[PDB]
């Protein structure tokens, strides 16, 4: 039994935080 | 020059190789 | 000028397309950036390392999430020997119904890829059982990547930017990385094995909800503090134990049984736990060697600069001058990177060599395609890491080495007898190549003329003797571990040879990869491997030692690591830079790893066929390799799609061609050189300028790729084609032919 | 632009100036050699980097050296 | 049936929308953004 | 403005491009004793007239090659000059710089980019790390 | 004729002569003693 | 130059004549030409015969006739 | 002692190979020699092991013969090159072989091992490191 | 050194570093590199002569007579 719709959506929402932090780190390194 | 350190290290390594060969040729066990 | 690249005004003022290309090729060469200081360099590197760690964690999280979402982990648990693991689902909206049907397999109702990375076996061995656990791990790794990204951002803020002295403090870093990064991590992994992995392998569920009040051993922690450690080794798993069940399951948490678990044909989990406990203890002990803040401990600079051996006068360790080296390594990031890359390459080679012969994961030894893919993957990575180690050694020679601070030490002596070093490497390479190729073609001619008995077939007696000394009784030698009465086998003073029974059982097993039987073909291919290693080392060492200069170019150090040439004068100086030596050595590294992986794959294919005699009788001449390995095993790969239909190998069939395409493309970049293309581009520029209705116009003047850029692009195409072609062939010939 | 340097080993043989296809070099008075002249590169902005001057230089090692640097329209030899 | 792409996994419409988005919808705007970034005058 | 009559030429594809009108252009002027056939720098044959001739070119190398390898070497013409013309009409006579050919030593010419040492005494790059100076530019 | 003799001492001519002589020697050894192998040289025919 | 061209062309013609003579001689002395003429459809043409020194005589294919 | 290798005359696969052979100059006597003198593996083909105290002459004889021949060639070349150095035009003597000099060099190199030992003892074999052209470090 | 003397080159970047050359002439003026040395072997540019200063040479043999 694989994960459900809610788990996929929760993973997608959680992955936003590393994405934003990666953008912040990239812009800081570009400085 | 006799090269003391070089020849001592070389002889130690050669003695190790000879001992391995002697084990390998069933001279010693 | 343009804003891009921000780090180079010379490139920013370039009015041609080259400005873009070089901007990508020099972005991570922080030392050459405009207005770069050492402290800023170290801080930027530290933040970039945080970013790379975050990327690695995101990659692991993605693998876990895709397995938990579209894989068949739970179904694969119930039958690891007959269920194909699923990597991820396929969504290619331009498939036909035959392709959809062909790729719908492994119990799925949608097209899927078959996983060959072995992550299913790895997760199964370490106690993972449900898709929910994989999902939780993926979420945790997402959070960890976010944490490391935040740390990378934070340590760039003015109050948290470390000083140069913090980066230069070698002794505390060594202490912390030996005791904490290596030792404490190993102890934590042993704790995970004892508390989670072993109980799960014994059919008992242990998780975050109950691990606090579920002791891993009945004796508890009292046995450890009292000194009754032997209680942890009592009642191991029986030879009839069934993995992931309590049938035949023991209670010991730290044994030293040795050999393999009889059912899974892989290393005992308790043995691995005790291994990691011992490694943790050893590394924690090692992490207390150097002096940081309390007086006690060795000072590396003092050891390198020492000139007295208990009163006697010596030039240094082994009577060799090592003085001034502490500042040389400490101030040269390229030197440290060279050791780091060399160590990682050796470790990757060791991983490849020790994982197929001693599988650590349950049933992974019976997944032939997974074994082949893992071995080839880690060996090629090791080759790349070695090439990088020597390339950055050359970069150190050019950029960071200064003769006066290294006067008289061993590095200076190496630079001073570089000629002897290179000449002797060339001699070894010539001898190996001449005699190996001559014996190969002699055997080829004899077999072609119906005289296979006239082949020169040199027995690998030394390696066979080593195998016998390790316990292989097949060859008839009666030395060391193959002699039950030997001093080594009995271990007369203590008889603590608790490894010998299981180790001998694994060694003398005829159905595993532990010290495979070897003959003349193995001898010849090992000497070919030695030739490849020596030639690649010759190229890399000649590039590194001649990086500062040679008779042809006495002032090479003033031109940098990577430059095209020094013109057609003085006879011509094409490919004279050390970068060009690394470029040339990549070809030889690819050739050597091709030989190594060909040997491994053909031997294991013969073993898995039940046709070992084919390899034994055909590997002694090169036509045997050409016919019985490549031509014979390419049939299923090239029949993945044909005028009669398609099957699951179609992708490999296509990719096999794709690699062959990329390889071909590289030749165009490697044979044809710049001026031809520059003149052609000039003609095309005229054509565009004189054509009506073509309102477009270049903002960057189109020019042909530079000489060094062309070499790099050709090498990239060559390597990509090499890897893609061999990977497609490997997967198709192993998977389409076996389970 | 590229950088052209002249070292004190120059013998004033004028070969590098004659070999230059873009008139980067010229002979200037000097006292360090018998020929009483030395090469100079006042117009390195026009240097293409062909290294014909290095080929023409007879001294060992070279008395004139070309170091390729930032690329401009004229240093790339572009007619467009 | 095996005449179309389907998915037995949760939210099988997700590949249905994301493959076009990542591979032939967003890439051209991303290339345009990069082109604007690398061609900006100082 | 520059005086002189253009050589007889029926046209070709090796002439000027957008760079001539946008960035810069070059003009080579000379005087010949008679009308005679020469080779254009970018292919083709042209006829130089008896009076003073003026030729428009895209690169300075074209003018240098035409003046040296053809005008002096073959036609024994030594009065050729090369000017750089900018789009705004500003013109500078760039060859020869001071009215004397560069290969002939002339008084008043300063030493430019001269290094007061042999090439083997350049410092190692490890000396000048983060200092921004190249070994050949080191004092 | 002395020029012909000097020509006969050229490196290519001497190399060709030496290679031809060595090839003839090896060919005659193959014809007279076919099948010679390591562990068999200078041993009587059984 | 032209005289050199003429003499060298005569030399190359001599080389071609030597090659043609070799082909004809090998077809006259070391071939199965007569047997092939007897049975054109059942005999493989052959005009090169190898010596027997190192097992290369296996290259002497049974060409018929 | 190695047991996987047995004399070829006692190997059934080698016997099958012997019977199935063509009857030509190239097979009969070679097979008789291989059966009498060679050791065969499980595949029936002769194998050459370096793990036997016996038949050590079978290893040392070809090795010594090749070493002697190679040293002879090398010593002839070295002596000829050293003899041509004293000439005014050594390159002309390297594109034109000086027959008396080559014959003398060959005759002397007939005894190359003793000459090499004598040169090594007297320091004539090698040139010192400071009289050899080298590149800058 | 003087004309006819044999010298060993000490210039590190020279093709003839630690090699042997023959002095052809010495310039008596105050030029930087007055000694002219010829060599038996050519360098990579085909040149077999060069100019050196006195401190870049080591005399190994006096001129004949
Ligand atoms: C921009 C604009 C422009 C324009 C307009 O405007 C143009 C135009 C022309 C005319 C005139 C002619 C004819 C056409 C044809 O046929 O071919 C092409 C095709 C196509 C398709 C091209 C393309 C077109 C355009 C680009 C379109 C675009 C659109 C898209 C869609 C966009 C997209 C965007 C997104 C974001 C991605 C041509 C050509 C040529 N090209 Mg050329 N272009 C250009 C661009 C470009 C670039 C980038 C490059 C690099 C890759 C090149 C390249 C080339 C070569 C090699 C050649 C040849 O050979 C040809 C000729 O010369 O002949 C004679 N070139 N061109
Ligand atoms: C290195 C690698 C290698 C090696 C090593 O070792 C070898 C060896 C072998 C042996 C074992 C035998 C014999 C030995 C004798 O002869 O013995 C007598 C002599 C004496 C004892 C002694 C002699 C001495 C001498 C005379 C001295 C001189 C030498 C010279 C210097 C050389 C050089 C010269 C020139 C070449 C001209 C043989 C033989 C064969 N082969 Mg074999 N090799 C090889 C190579 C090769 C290649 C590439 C190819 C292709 C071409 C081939 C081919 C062939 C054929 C067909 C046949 C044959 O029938 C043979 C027989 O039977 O088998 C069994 N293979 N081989
Ligand atoms: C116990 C304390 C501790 C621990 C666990 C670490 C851990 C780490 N440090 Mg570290 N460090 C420490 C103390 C510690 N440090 C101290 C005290 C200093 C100052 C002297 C530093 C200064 C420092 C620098 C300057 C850098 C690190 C970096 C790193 C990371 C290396 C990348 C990686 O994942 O390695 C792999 C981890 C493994 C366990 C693999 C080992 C397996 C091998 C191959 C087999 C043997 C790693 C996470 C690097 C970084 O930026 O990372 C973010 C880096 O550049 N450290
Ligand atoms: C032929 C050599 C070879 C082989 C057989 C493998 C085998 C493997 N690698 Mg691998 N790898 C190699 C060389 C190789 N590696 C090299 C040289 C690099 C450095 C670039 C990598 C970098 C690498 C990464 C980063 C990852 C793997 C992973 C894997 C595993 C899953 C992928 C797979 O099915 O195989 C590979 C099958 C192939 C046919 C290889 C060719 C694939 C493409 C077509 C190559 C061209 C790339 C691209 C198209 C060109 C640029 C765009 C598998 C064990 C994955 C893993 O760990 O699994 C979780 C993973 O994430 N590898
Ligand atoms: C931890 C490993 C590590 C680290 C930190 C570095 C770091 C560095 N290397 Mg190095 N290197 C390594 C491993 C490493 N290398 C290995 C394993 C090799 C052997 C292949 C090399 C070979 C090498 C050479 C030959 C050179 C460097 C150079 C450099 C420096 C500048 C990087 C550069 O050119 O800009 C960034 C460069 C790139 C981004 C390259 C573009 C990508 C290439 C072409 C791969 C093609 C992409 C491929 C299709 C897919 C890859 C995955 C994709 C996601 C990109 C920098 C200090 C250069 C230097 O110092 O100049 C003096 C230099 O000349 N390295
Ligand atoms: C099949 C391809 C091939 C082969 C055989 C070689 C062979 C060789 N390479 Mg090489 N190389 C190749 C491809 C190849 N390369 C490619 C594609 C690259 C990337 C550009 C390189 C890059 C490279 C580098 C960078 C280096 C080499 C080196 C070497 C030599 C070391 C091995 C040796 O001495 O063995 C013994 C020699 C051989 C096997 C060569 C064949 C000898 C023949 C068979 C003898 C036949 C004699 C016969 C009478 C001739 C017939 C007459 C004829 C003249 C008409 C050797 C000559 C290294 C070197 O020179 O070290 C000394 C070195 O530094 N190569
Ligand atoms: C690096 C890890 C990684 C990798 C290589 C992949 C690979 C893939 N994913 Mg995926 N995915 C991941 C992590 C990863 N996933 C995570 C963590 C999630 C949960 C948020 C998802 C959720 C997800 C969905 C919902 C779908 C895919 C799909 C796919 C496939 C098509 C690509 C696509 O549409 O992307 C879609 C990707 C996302 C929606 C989010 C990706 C988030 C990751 C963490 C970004 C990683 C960035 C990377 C590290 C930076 C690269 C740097 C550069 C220098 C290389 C492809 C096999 C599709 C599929 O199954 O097709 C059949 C699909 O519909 N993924
Ligand atoms: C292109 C010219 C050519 C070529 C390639 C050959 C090639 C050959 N000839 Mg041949 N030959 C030629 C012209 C040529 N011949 C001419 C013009 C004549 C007439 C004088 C001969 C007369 C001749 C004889 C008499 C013999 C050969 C033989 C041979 C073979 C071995 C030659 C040898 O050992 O040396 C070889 C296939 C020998 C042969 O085939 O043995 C069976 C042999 O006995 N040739
Ligand atoms: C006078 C003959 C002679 C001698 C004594 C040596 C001696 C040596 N060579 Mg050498 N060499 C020679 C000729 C010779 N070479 C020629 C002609 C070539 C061009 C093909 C080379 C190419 C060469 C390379 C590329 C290398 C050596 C190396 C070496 C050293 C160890 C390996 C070896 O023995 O070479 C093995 C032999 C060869 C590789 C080929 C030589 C075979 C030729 C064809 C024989 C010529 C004989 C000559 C014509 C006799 C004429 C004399 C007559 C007038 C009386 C050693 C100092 C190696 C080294 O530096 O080791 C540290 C190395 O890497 N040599
Ligand atoms: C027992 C044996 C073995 C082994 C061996 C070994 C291991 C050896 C070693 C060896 C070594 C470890 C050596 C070393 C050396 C060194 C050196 C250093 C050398 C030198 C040389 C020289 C110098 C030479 C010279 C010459 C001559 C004499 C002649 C010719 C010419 C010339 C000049 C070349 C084997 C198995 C194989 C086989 C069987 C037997
Ligand atoms: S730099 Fe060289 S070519 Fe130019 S004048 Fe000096 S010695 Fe002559």
């Amino acid at each position: 039994m694989n994960i459900s719709d809610t788990q996929v959506f929760v993973a997608l929402v959680v992955a936003l935080l590393p994405g934003l932090l990666a953008f912040r780190l990239a812009t800081e390194l570009y400085k | 020059a006799p090269f003391p350190f070089r020849t001592i290290v070389s002889l130690i390594l050669l003695a190790g190789n000879i001992l391995v060969a002697a084990i390998y040729f069933h001279i010693i066990n | 000028a343009t804003k891009f690249p921000k780090f180079s005004q010379d490139l920013a003022q370039d009015p041609t397309t080259r400005r873009i290309w070089y901007a990508m090729a020099t972005a991570h060469d922080f030392e050459l950036h405009d207005g770069m200081t050492e402290e800023n360099l170290y801080q930027k590197i530290f933040a970039s390392h945080f970013g790379h760690l975050a990327i690695i964690f995101l990659w692991a999280s993605g693998v876990l999430f895709h397995v938990a979402w579209q894989g068949n982990f739970e179904q694969w648990i119930k039958d690891p020997l007959n269920v194909r693991p699923i990597a991820h689902a396929i969504w290619d909206a331009q498939f036909g119904p035959p392709a959809i049907e062909a790729f719908t397999r492994a119990g799925a109702t949608n097209p899927v890829d078959i996983c060959y990375s072995g992550v299913y076996h790895w997760w199964y061995t370490i106690g993972m059982r449900t898709n929910n656990e994989l999902y939780v791990g993926a979420i945790f790794l997402l959070l960890l990547a976010a944490l490391f990204l935040f740390a990378g951002w934070l340590h760039l803020q003015p109050r948290y930017r470390p000083t140069l002295g913090w980066f230069k403090s070698a002794e505390p870093r060594l202490n912390h990385h030996l005791a904490g990064l290596f030792g404490v991590s190993s102890l934590a992994w042993a704790a995970h094995l004892i508390h989670v992995a072993i109980p799960e392998s014994r059919g008992q569920h242990v998780g975050w909800d109950n691990f606090l009040f579920t002791p891993p051993h009945p004796a508890g922690l009292g046995a450890f503090f009292t000194g009754n450690w032997s209680a942890y080794a009592q009642n191991p798993d029986t030879a009839q134990h069934v993995f992931n069940s309590s049938q035949g399951a023991g209670t010991a948490i730290l044994t030293f049984l040795g050999g393999f678990h009889p059912q899974t044909q892989s290393l005992w989990l308790t043995d691995m736990a005790h291994h990691h406990v011992a490694i943790a203890v050893l590394f924690i002990i090692a992490g207390h060697m150097y002096r940081t803040n309390w007086g006690i401990g060795h000072s590396i600079k003092e050891m390198l600069n020492s000139k007295s051996f208990f009163g006697a006068k010596v030039e240094g360790p082994f009577n060799l001058p090592h003085q001034g080296l502490y500042d040389t390594i400490n101030n040269s990031l390229h030197f440290q990177l060279s050791f780091a890359l060399a160590a990682l390459g050796v470790a990757s080679s060791l991983t490849a060599q020790h994982m197929y012969s001693m599988p650590p994961y349950a049933f992974i030894g019976q997944d032939f395609t997974t074994q082949a893919a893992l071995y080839t993957h880690h060996q090629y990575i090791a080759g790349f890491l070695m090439v990088g180690a020597f390339s950055h050694a050359g970069i150190f020679w050019i950029r960071d080495y200064d003769p006066e601070q290294n006067k008289g030490n061993v590095l200076d002596r190496m630079l001073r007898h570089k000629e002897a070093i290179i000449s002797h490497l060339s001699w070894v390479s010539l001898f190996l190549g001449f005699h190996t190729l001559g014996l190969y073609v002699h055997n080829d001619v004899e077999v072609a003329f119906g005289a296979a008995e006239k082949q020169v077939l040199i027995e690998p007696v030394f390696a066979q003797f080593i195998q016998a000394a390790h316990g292989k009784a097949l060859y008839g030698f009666n030395t060391l571990l193959s002699n039950p009465d030997s001093i080594a086998s009995t271990a007369w003073p203590n008889h603590a040879n608790v490894w010998l029974p299981g180790w001998l059982d694994a060694v003398n097993n005829t159905t595993n990869s532990l010290f495979l039987t070897i003959g003349p073909g193995d001898f010849y291919v090992h000497h070919a491997i030695a030739l490849g290693l020596h030639v690649t080392t010759l190229v890399l060492v000649k590039g590194a030692l001649d990086a500062r200069g040679s008779k042809l170019m006495p002032d090479k150090k003033d031109f940098g690591y990577a430059f095209p040439c020094d013109g057609p004068g003085r006879g011509g100086t094409c490919d004279i830079s050390a970068w060009d030596a690394s470029y040339l050595a990549v070809f030889w590294m690819l050739n050597t790893l091709g030989w190594v992986t060909f040997y491994w794959h053909w031997k294991h294919l013969a073993i898995w066929e039940g046709n070992i005699a084919q390899f034994n009788e055909s590997s002694t001449y090169l036509m045997g390799w050409f016919r019985d390995y490549l031509w014979l095993h390419s049939a299923q790969l090239i029949n993945g799609y044909n005028p009669y239909g398609t099957n699951s190998l179609a992708i490999w069939s296509w990719m096999f061609l794709w690699g062959h395409l990329a390889w071909a493309v590289s030749f165009m970049f490697l044979i044809t050189w710049r001026g031809y293309w520059q003149e052609l581009i000039e003609t095309l520029v005229w054509a565009h300028e004189k054509t009506p209705l073509s309102f477009g116009y270049w903002r960057d003047k189109p020019v042909a790729l530079s000489i060094v850029q062309a070499r790099l692009v050709g090498l990239t195409h060559f390597t990509v084609g090499y890897i893609a072609t061999y990977g497609a062939f490997l997967i198709a010939s192993t998977a389409g032919k076996f389970g | 632009s590229h950088t052209v340097k002249i070292y004190d080993t120059c013998i004033g043989c004028t070969q590098c100036v004659r070999a230059c296809p873009t008139d980067v070099l010229e002979m200037v008075p000097w006292d360090g050699c018998k020929a009483a002249q030395i090469a100079s590169s006042p117009r390195t902005e026009d240097c293409v980097g062909c290294k014909r001057c290095e080929t023409a230089c007879p001294t060992d090692f070279l008395s004139i050296r070309v170091y390729l640097g930032a690329e401009t329209t004229r240093s790339m030899g572009l007619a467009y | 049936d095996m005449t179309q792409l389907t998915g037995s996994y949760a939210a099988s419409w997700l590949p249905w929308i994301m493959i076009p988005l990542i591979f032939y919808i967003l890439p051209f705007p991303v290339f345009a953004l990069i082109f604007i970034w690398i061609e900006k005058e100082a | 403005t520059l005086e002189g009559q253009t050589p007889i030429f029926g046209g070709g594809t090796g002439g000027l491009l957008t760079k001539a009108e946008r960035e810069e252009k070059y003009v080579i002027t000379w005087t010949s004793p008679k009308e005679q056939v020469f080779e254009m720098p970018t292919g083709g044959s042209a006829i130089m007239r008896q009076g003073k001739n003026k030729l428009e070119i895209a690169r300075k190398e074209y003018g240098i090659a035409l003046g040296g390898q053809q005008l002096r070497a073959k036609f024994k013409i030594n009065d050729y000059k090369i000017y750089r013309v900018y789009p705004n009409g500003e013109t500078q006579m760039i060859h020869p710089a001071d009215g004397v050919f560069p290969e002939k030593v002339n008084q008043g010419r300063p030493k430019v980019r001269y290094v007061d040492r042999n090439i083997g005494s350049n410092p190692s790059p490890a000396k000048l790390k983060f200092s921004g100076v190249q070994p050949y530019d080191a004092p | 004729m002395q020029h012909v003799f000097k020509y006969l001492t050229l490196a290519p001519v001497m190399a060709t002569f030496t290679m031809v002589a060595l090839s003839v020697v090896l060919i005659m050894l193959q014809i007279w003693f076919p099948g010679l192998q390591y562990g068999t040289y200078f041993k009587p025919t059984p | 130059i032209s005289r050199k061209i003429f003499a060298a062309h005569f030399g190359h013609l001599a080389v071609i004549f030597i090659w043609l003579s070799g082909m004809y001689f090998h077809g006259a002395k070391f071939s199965n030409f007569e047997a092939w003429m007897a049975n054109p459809t059942g005999v493989k043409p052959s005009a090169q015969v190898v010596w027997s020194l190192v097992g290369q005589d296996i290259l002497n294919a049974d060409v018929g006739g | 002692a190695n047991s996987t290798l047995v004399p070829c005359s006692k190997s059934p696969a080698f016997q099958a190979r012997m019977k199935n052979a063509p009857d030509t100059y190239y097979f009969n006597k070679p097979f008789k020699a291989y059966a009498k003198y060679e050791l065969c593996g499980t595949d029936g083909l002769p194998h050459l092991p370096l793990d036997r105290l016996d038949r050590a002459t079978d290893v040392l004889v070809p090795i010594g013969l090749f070493l002697y021949v190679a040293g002879f060639i090398g010593w002839s070349g070295r002596s000829y090159l050293r003899a041509t150095k004293s000439a005014s035009d050594p390159e002309m003597k390297e594109i034109f072989i000086d027959l008396p000099l080559a014959l003398q060099s060959i005759s002397k190199a007939v005894l190359w091992p003793l000459l090499a030992l004598q040169e090594f003892l007297s320091g004539d074999l090698t040139a010192r490191d400071e009289e050899i052209p080298i590149s800058p470090r | 050194v003087e004309r006819g003397s044999k010298v060993r080159i000490l210039r590190r970047e020279s093709y003839w570093y630690q090699d042997v050359g023959l002095v052809a002439s010495v310039d008596k003026s105050g030029i930087k590199y007055p000694v002219i040395v010829r060599f038996d072997k050519v360098n990579y540019a085909g040149v077999n002569t060069n100019n050196f200063a006195d401190f870049e040479l080591l005399e190994i043999e006096k001129p004949k007579a």
